């Protein structure tokens, strides 16, 4: 078990990857198909 | 921003030109007819379902202001003419010609007046033997 | 300014049969130094690693540097990669990139190995075999994987996110339940969490090796409970990809052809001119029709909603066919038509009576 | 009120850059707390279980029941949950039962292992494994994937059936040719029915281990005779599952964008109070035309087909585009403009005479 | 129950107007224009394929009490209409505004009357600073 | 009459709730038999198989004779089984065949059983296991699978045949480069074509045992020659039928509703007795219109091309929405619309002259 | 003339139950003699392969050569393989290389081992392997199989390449990691970078013998680093081909009936005749219309045009039914219309007046 | 033989009029209106090009000999009868009531005469309480 | 090659009938009028769209000495007239019968006049039996 440490590391980071996009799949969910754009809602506020 | 929304307010009741306070297809018709455009009426529904977001045919007032408040200097309508100019760019180097160009804009799509297009030209970087560079003509257009 | 356009187009973005002998040659040859300096890793053939591994290497390094000099000179031709700025930008796009490591790791490598020789060695096996990565002239090969991998993004998120989730759990489990079980051999099987996650990996992915297999039956139980679920959580990726490029390539044969978006194109770039043209009052823009102060407030809507519509129906003249297409041109056509029967209707009547 | 839908809309549905560094912040530390807390199985760092795995699993617990305690009261904002009965709803969905269950888990862990101490130590690494799998908020992975396989689940019975149903069939005639055959250590191979069934669980996944291998050539007949079938049977649920994910992705790319679904959402809210209107006779919705005890039961049958139609059409809106909105939507103008014309007709004639 | 489906066989006679007992879409039209709606052809044709079963394109006895028997008060009919306000709902936590309401009802679709928009509000729980709960307003239209 | 066709719609057809529970309860009870039939080969749990296993047994097959009589007599509700006749085809079709044979071998076995008895516990082991098959009634998995392997069979014809033809080569070329090889414990590893045959089988499916890998480096040259084209072969079945599920699944959301049907499958009848009415000269057909021997003779004519038509569209009503759907629905639309507008011009020339 | 066309239609491209009888006899026959020519490989049945392997392979040379006699000479109903070079052009396709091939490899083997005997026996296996690769008549398996591979060929050459690149690059690096570790057994496992490219084919196609497993952990780092990687790209090519072949399944069931094509292809070939009847002055084709020296040049340009437009719809009318059918028709029929509402417009003013 | 494709001939020669050889869809029109059925121009379109193989779009005198020649008891046509019987049977088990064929066979589809349905039902095995077995109503038709 | 292209400018001429430099739709039918062809519009639209590449609508000069330049003797041109006999081809062996191919050429598609197939028939080797070998009749009008 000289180097073993290094292997729970790797699969560690692959799934740190794998929920970092989760998130970056939630944060940047624009869902950019409405009728208030915050340029649009800045104009409604005028 | 209040001078500017007035006069935006006023262009507004140019096509208005009653209490609705919206513009129909034929309010807008009436308009494009009195400077002699004559547009068929799938045009004037294509001009209008590009602009309003309700849905429900007609333009608002917010929806009028919104399309006159954005700027053109933007990454989508900015790459999206540098995509154009690209189908008229014989080998591909970021370079077309003067004869070319003046030819392209009189004939295809809207035919575009020539003393018009005399204009178009002299803006543009023009020496080099007719060359012309038109990513400076689409950051002339775009950013100002 | 003729040459430079046409050694660019010679030595990226290929076209022809001499280039295709030209690029293909240079990718035989730097594979045959990669097999003669792979085969002095067997123990019969460690004899040809002295003479020709150096004053061969050499000679290709030469060539590589000449040809990256001779490319990024010759990159001018383009109207974006001009002056220093413009070399500086065509420097820093990926493939040149690797192209410089190479060039600049065998000269260093070469510095040091000619005054230990083992490493030496070494760090050329991988300049080898780091060498073919740059073939790719284009990136047409990633960027194919990159689109399909992109637009699939979400549900290859998911499996994933399942997979390694189960592979947690179930290499914790098994790691409980054959911590203490003795191999046939003597062995402690499965003796820390590292190795039990070797084991979950092995297994999911079908390889099984078979150098570790848990013994007793409640290990065996919790892997089979395991694997059965979590062996398609890990093979929907080649399901989901394979799947997605099968239907771009279904797609791509229904296709807008190129003629189409000619009168378009060309419709936006006036009309945007138009736009530009609005703001300088004393341009000649405002002699179509054949007196002012209110019209041009109009004429400057009236321009920027026709930018708008020529600019969604340059964007709809690039993708395939669909049936919202079918669906625009019966609501124009029909639209139109009855606009028509509307106006013989309104003619017939009054010019009768009634 | 504000203050408290702002919280709630950044501990739960997160938006921005801020808020993907505070939930991936605190992933990234509860998953360094699992690889700490995971590393002293090794028998080199079995040092680091004493210290850090008590005094930094209480504090990780205090801050895990201090979110759950905020976001539990920052969900009233919404219209849902309100009161006491409205809490009790948000504390019964999942993802929050999972949360209490680490919470409250850690808690007693915490007070017995303070007073044997290796089940304590057990306990915390199972629930710094279970405690990752709230960092999903929304159930937007497990959703996705529960969707698709609803909509699959005839074929994804139907290979399952008969892939088991091989499975225990030939399990059994493996184990009865085999039951007999001695390996070359000496040992029986397979022993009994479990056995056989381990075997078969290892070779349909095609994980293939090698430690169970059948002797005798009935046996190799036997195994050939079912891999050969059954691996694809237990192979086809990536396969429907994949292309099932890859055709939602390309279904979702044709879509009745959203202003489509505006005029007939509000036509629907419209029309079913006009259905709420006609039952009291004194309303001001017997108003718009402009007596009684017949036309108004007419009324009601008229606004209860007008709110069937409303209905019907905001259903058309939510769904993508498709081959039957092509037929209806002709079906409607073929319709209208052969109405245009008999009118037309039914005028010239009667105008004129003949 | 059969003083119930005698006035709606009443219902059926004031559509049918002859011994045919069908509803063809003219027999419905005459007696929408008596009202003075004005319908398309259109619109009396899908009036009439929501309603009928045998596909045939006209409205028999059974199919039209059939439809004037089921209550309103379902599991489809209520989340369709709780999900249609979800649309006019910004910011998603299951509360309209007073005077964002008033304008949807009497501009986006069908044009609902502002002494019935007057009648509409009051009935739902308005205090609050002008939000209104819209679930209930739910409630009380279908299990009513 | 009607409590025939209440239990024959309760033992065939299932609905309900009340009838889940009976077929799951009697699934329950089977499997229950067989796990407790199936643990007697562990040598620990072998004294369970001597009581249990025969006096439960005569109670099983007791209830599934009975079943089977009570099943076969209320057939005779449908109208295609009635009559002798009608229950011999019953009693012919294959789930019927197996009930039949599991009933039979069970009353074989224990008549036989009851006076060697090791046979008779591993036939009544047998039987446990293909009582289970039968569970599936209407046969709605079996019919499912073979009608997605039926429209794709020459793609799962080509890569079999391909597959298989790689198979026998590549075994043939490994048995010849590998007959003398010597393994590691001394034992010659390929030793016949069976042999090399058995590695194939284990190679191209992904299993790999790994108890027979080739020694020699022609072989392992021929071996990765083999596995790297002919493992696809091999997993293509999976790919092809898993994609054909999910696009059959895509296909049924769009679909022809049940009504649009309705009207069309009655212009079938009708038009087909019309046909059947023609040779008859006084029947009443022939006052549809209201002097003969030669309308007679057009008349027939115009009966049996309605029929066609009629059949035609009988056969369209039933099909999902498709392309050639709104392609003929727009030729019938434009045909007529053409030819009302030529109606038109033709009133209005010589209505008025020129 | 009649009886070498019903030869060659009963050889060549068959039908009928007598000519499946025919084909299926001749393959079972061949297949017969490869099982009784295999199994003296075994050492149990070595005694068969001196007595039946010659005399009944001379007989079925015999039968081979005069089947390739006959239907060489029947070649001759076909128009193309007519004549001396009519009949080498048919010598020269690929299944009758593969036939001739092995008739004269056959001829040669029997005049050598006729007067060693090993090596002969040999030859006569591999014929009877080879000898069942040419029942495939006609090449519809490869064809079916190269048409889906043409078409997704740059999608099937881009997972290729990652997919090799990504086993070069991991090899190196797990031999690296590994040379100098030491088995259990003793022996040093990866001993050159050969060894190490076996353990990386092993691996990343998922069969996993285990004769060769990394031992050290930067080796199974790097090993499981590569393998969750790279299995993917080695399984991506079934899934490719696999829904390839479902969506041209699919594909095929929309389809423009065969009548469709029967009248554009007739249009096809009169259209051309007329452009090669324009070049003649005196032919009869200049007479339809019922003086010169500038009609003719007119005509020329306006039957070249026809001749496009007929070449253009001969090419609509073989492909399936697509979206841009029903936009062509569309355009078409709303052309048409609003050309004839014009002409009704245009006559009833002026027929009229204002 | 060849006395029924004389027959054939003079019911062809019926049609045709001239010296065409061909039955246009006028052809046909006129010989549906001189029977007095006054069918659309897309029903004649319907009846032609379900016949022709050429695909001109026209009736030659084979093609009009070939759908006259073959039976209707076939193995295609028989199914699709007895399954367009499966669409109006309640409960499946192969049994249709009387008075519900009465009212399907005089309503859906094209309307049949009361006359003629009281000649179809005596035909059919009525016995049995009003129930009547359709799959010798489907023999009855397709193999006579 | 001048001279040719002179010969070319004059045929265009022909067309344009005015100083634009276009064929279009009308000036096209016009000629086909006065030949007397009566086309309809659709038609002249799709002998246009076949021609033109910058997609505009009209045939300008180079598009237009473009079609006149290339010769049908091609690999694509060729294999579409040898698979469209193929459809005419009972046996598939290569060779048509003469009564058939006059049957075919003067009923299906386009009527080609009898006088014509007189001359098309001789042209190709009718000696056998009354069979022809087409692809010589390929090689005689693609080649040529
Ligand atoms: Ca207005
Ligand atoms: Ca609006
Ligand atoms: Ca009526
Ligand atoms: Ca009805
Ligand atoms: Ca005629
Ligand atoms: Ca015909
Ligand atoms: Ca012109
Ligand atoms: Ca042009």
């Amino acid at each position: 078990d000289d180097n073993s440490y290094m292997y729970i590391l790797f699969v560690m980071f692959l799934f740190a990857v794998t929920v970092g996009s989760l998130i970056l799949g939630y944060t940047r969910s624009r869902k950019v198909d409405k009728r208030s754009d915050p340029y649009h809602v800045y104009i409604k506020n005028r | 921003t209040e001078e500017q929304i007035a006069e935006f307010k006023e262009a507004f009741s140019l096509f208005d030109k009653d209490g609705d306070g919206t513009i129909t297809t034929k309010e807008l018709g009436t308009v494009m007819r009195s400077l002699g455009q004559n547009p068929t009426e799938a045009e004037l529904q294509d001009m209008i379902n590009e602009v309003d977001a309700d849905g429900n045919g007609t333009i608002d007032f917010p929806e009028f202001l919104t399309m006159m408040a954005r700027k053109m200097k933007d990454t989508d309508s900015e790459e999206e003419i540098r995509e154009a100019f690209r189908v008229f760019d014989k080998d591909g180097n970021g370079y077309i010609s003067a004869a070319e160009l003046r030819h392209v804009m009189t004939n295809l799509g809207e035919k575009l007046t020539d003393e018009e297009v005399d204009e178009m030209i002299r803006e543009a970087d023009i020496d080099g033997d007719g060359q012309v560079n038109y990513e400076e003509f689409v950051q002339m257009m775009t950013a100002k | 300014t003729h040459v430079q356009g046409r050694v660019y187009n010679f030595l990226e973005r290929p076209t022809g049969w001499k280039c295709f002998v030209y690029h293909f040659a240079v990718f035989l040859i730097v594979l045959v130094c990669l097999i003669f300096s792979v085969l002095s890793t067997i123990e019969q053939y460690a004899a040809l690693a002295t003479g020709t591994l150096f004053w061969m290497e050499i000679v290709l390094v030469v060539f590589f540097g000449t040809e990256y000099v001779v490319r990024l000179w010759s990159a001018g031709c383009r109207s974006k990669y001009v002056g220093l700025w413009g070399r500086l930008r065509f420097a820093r796009k990926p493939i040149s990139i690797i192209d410089l490591i190479v060039v600049v790791a065998s000269m260093v490598v070469l510095c040091v190995g000619s005054k230990f020789a083992t490493s030496a060695i070494r760090g050329i096996r991988f300049l080898q075999i780091l060498r073919m990565l740059h073939v790719d002239r284009q990136g047409g090969t990633w960027r194919l994987l990159g689109s399909v991998v992109f637009i699939h993004r979400q549900e290859l998120i998911t499996t994933l996110y399942i997979g390694f989730l189960g592979l947690i759990f179930s290499s914790y489990f098994v790691y409980l339940a054959e911590k203490d079980a003795v191999n046939e051999s003597g062995r402690v099987e499965f003796g820390s969490y590292a190795d039990a996650l070797w084991w979950g990996v092995v297994t999911v992915t079908t390889i099984g090796y078979g150098d570790k297999v848990p013994q007793t039956w409640v290990g065996k139980t919790i892997a089979s409970c395991f694997s059965v679920f979590a062996i398609s959580f890990f093979a929907l990726p080649a399901g989901i990809l394979g799947s997605g490029f099968a239907l771009k390539v279904q797609q791509k044969q229904r296709q807008k052809h190129f003629n189409r978006q000619i009168p378009a194109a060309a419709s936006l770039i006036q009309t945007a001119w138009r736009c530009y043209a609005a703001e300088n009052p004393d341009s000649s823009t405002w002699k179509i029709y054949i007196l002012r102060e209110h019209h041009r407030a109009t004429i400057k809507v009236i321009r920027r909603m026709q930018y708008f519509v020529a600019k969604k129906k340059f964007q709809q003249a690039r993708k395939p066919y669909d049936v919202r297409d079918v669906i625009e041109q019966y609501s124009q056509g029909h639209l139109n038509l009855m606009v028509r029967i509307k106006e013989l209707q309104r003619r017939l009547d009054q010019s009768i009576g009634k």
